[PDB]
């Protein structure tokens, strides 16, 4: 579960992302596609070249959903309800890939938040992305 | 690396497998147990309930084809990468299938063999089949890029 | 979540297991040790050969815990709370190993339940063991 | 396998690494972020808080040891199995370290290199290091039995 301290750590670190969430979401996706190429099997309909409008747009959606989740961290299941439905019933992305994007979002944050990425914050952020991932795969079966 | 006891155990049990029937059963169970896997089978008809998936002629037909290629790979256990290279490229470039699906099919196929064969599918026999399903999924994932 | 049909399926299947639960728990551990050799790193104090009484006694404990979980299927977190504490803070089994023992439990059940292991029952049992596994790793961090 | 450019990028970034410093940081972060990995270090003293783990001299000392071996292994990117074979047998037979711990440490190492190098740890550089940390993990797990 996310402790109160975890929630405090996530709100502070993600709050610092602020206006860059679009950019960081896109970089995390590029990081994932390059490091873990099997994740590209879910985006054959996208131009995945560097800087593409589709990756930038999708990056913003992913980061705004995380903003929503940070903002409603005490009730993520209800706040991400439409997105858990979309992933479970339509996108149907294998659950193993959520750990891959989560790792890449964590690297992205580490690379852009030098002052804020302490060991404690790193653990809280890892736990939060895992909890978001659990909610997004909660209705798969 | 399968040992010689392991290779013999795999071959001996495979002489009793009706590949067409087991393929149909394993693919239908994959679609029932991990239903997100139905994303690759949109044109296959009725997948609404377990009984509909299991009796679906297209599911049964594909299962036969899939396990037929798997069966053919059992004659080449020292060269699975080369044996499945063409199908690996196909699954990556044309079918866009995440290789985690090959791992899920491997576990369902082990469960089907255990259900069908009972006590004869002993711990050691299972261990030999786990090496084989892991090897085949790795071979089919090898040409992804 | 486990549905009403999943809970019925789980109780019917485990009910048929009946008094062979302990034997089946030891067989699932044996299946795990042979199939996934890295899981043997948690038992250096055990003789893991076939027929071992240490594996059989451990198998009975695992099976009795599963019986307890089936009995409290709507209240699993509290029924397994002491085991969650033990695995999180003493044994400290990496969470990836729970999916390996769950698959071996599933295989053991399939090999002993010709009539009951239908596709639907297989799916409910898989969900059940993943939910038990999730409760057992819930206090790890 | 790493491409020639990927080998060059790994070598170039590693030339700027303080191995003792990064080792102590990565091992402490492993114990903080994945606390069940503390199971091997009950003789190490205080691991009661994040600050206590990071400041623990025995944790730092073990980090220096593990990453020093990692560092030396980067001269043998074409023979990681051979280079880590005896360490693989030791970690299995005597130390009883589940190889998943090697993957978790590789994930923490990537996060630490990202934190340390910032924008220099680009997506392509990360992709290269991911191959290296999966390669070392796989080499350290290869002699398990
Ligand atoms: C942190 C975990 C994730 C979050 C927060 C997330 C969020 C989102 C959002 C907000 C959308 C767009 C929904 C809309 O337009 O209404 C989306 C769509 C999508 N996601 Fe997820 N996602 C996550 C994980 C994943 C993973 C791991 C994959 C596959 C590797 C994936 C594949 C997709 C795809 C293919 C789409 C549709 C893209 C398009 O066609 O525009 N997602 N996701
Ligand atoms: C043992 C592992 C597998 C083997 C050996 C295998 C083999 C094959 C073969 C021989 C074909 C037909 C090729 C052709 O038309 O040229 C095929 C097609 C296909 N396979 Fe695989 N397969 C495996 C697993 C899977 C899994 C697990 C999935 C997804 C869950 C999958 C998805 C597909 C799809 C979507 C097609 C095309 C079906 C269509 O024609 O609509 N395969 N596979
Ligand atoms: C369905 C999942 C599991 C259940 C229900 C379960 C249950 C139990 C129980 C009931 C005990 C005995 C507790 C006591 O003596 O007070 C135990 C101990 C233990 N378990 Fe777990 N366990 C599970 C998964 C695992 C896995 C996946 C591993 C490692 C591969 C593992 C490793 C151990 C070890 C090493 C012990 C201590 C045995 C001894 O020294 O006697 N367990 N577990
Ligand atoms: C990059 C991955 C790793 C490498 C290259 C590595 C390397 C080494 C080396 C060189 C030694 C000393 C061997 C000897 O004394 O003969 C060692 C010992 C040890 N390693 Fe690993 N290690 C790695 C990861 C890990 C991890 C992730 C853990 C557990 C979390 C671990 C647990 C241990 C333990 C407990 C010892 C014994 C320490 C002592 O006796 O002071 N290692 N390792």
């Amino acid at each position: 579960v996310l402790s109160p301290a975890d929630k405090t750590n996530v709100k502070a670190a993600w709050g610092k992302v602020g206006a860059h969430a679009g950019e960081y979401g896109a970089e995390a996706l590029e990081r994932m596609f390059l490091s873990f190429p099997t994740t590209k099997t879910y985006f054959p309909h996208f131009d995945l070249s560097h800087g593409s409008a589709q990756v930038k747009g999708h990056g913003k959606k992913v980061a705004d959903a995380l903003t929503n989740a940070v903002a409603h961290v005490d009730d993520m299941p209800n706040a991400l309800s439409a997105l858990s439905d979309l992933h479970a019933h339509k996108l149907r992305v294998d659950p193993v890939n959520f750990k891959l994007l989560s790792h890449c979002l964590l690297v992205t944050l580490a690379a852009h938040l030098p002052a804020e990425f302490t060991p404690a914050v790193h653990a809280s952020l890892d736990k939060f992305l895992a909890s978001v991932s659990t909610v997004l795969t909660s209705k798969y079966r | 690396h399968l040992t010689p006891e392991e290779k013999s155990a795999v071959t001996a049990l495979w002489g009793k497998v009706n590949v067409d029937e087991v393929g149909g059963e394993a693919l239908g169970r994959l679609l029932v147990v991990y239903p997100w896997t139905q994303r690759f089978f949109e044109s296959f008809g009725d997948l609404s309930t377990p009984d509909a998936v299991m009796g679906n002629p297209k599911v049964k037909a594909h299962g036969k084809k899939v396990l037929g290629a798997f069966s053919d790979g059992l004659a080449h256990l020292d060269n699975l990468k080369g044996t499945f290279a063409t199908l690996s490229e196909l699954h990556c470039d044309k079918l866009h299938v995440d290789p985690e699906n090959f791992r899920l099919l491997g576990n369902v196929l082990v469960c089907v063999l255990a259900h069908h064969f009972g006590k004869e599918f002993t711990p050691p026999v299972q261990a030999a089949y786990q090496k084989v399903v892991a090897g085949v999924a790795n071979a089919l994932a090898h040409k992804y890029h």
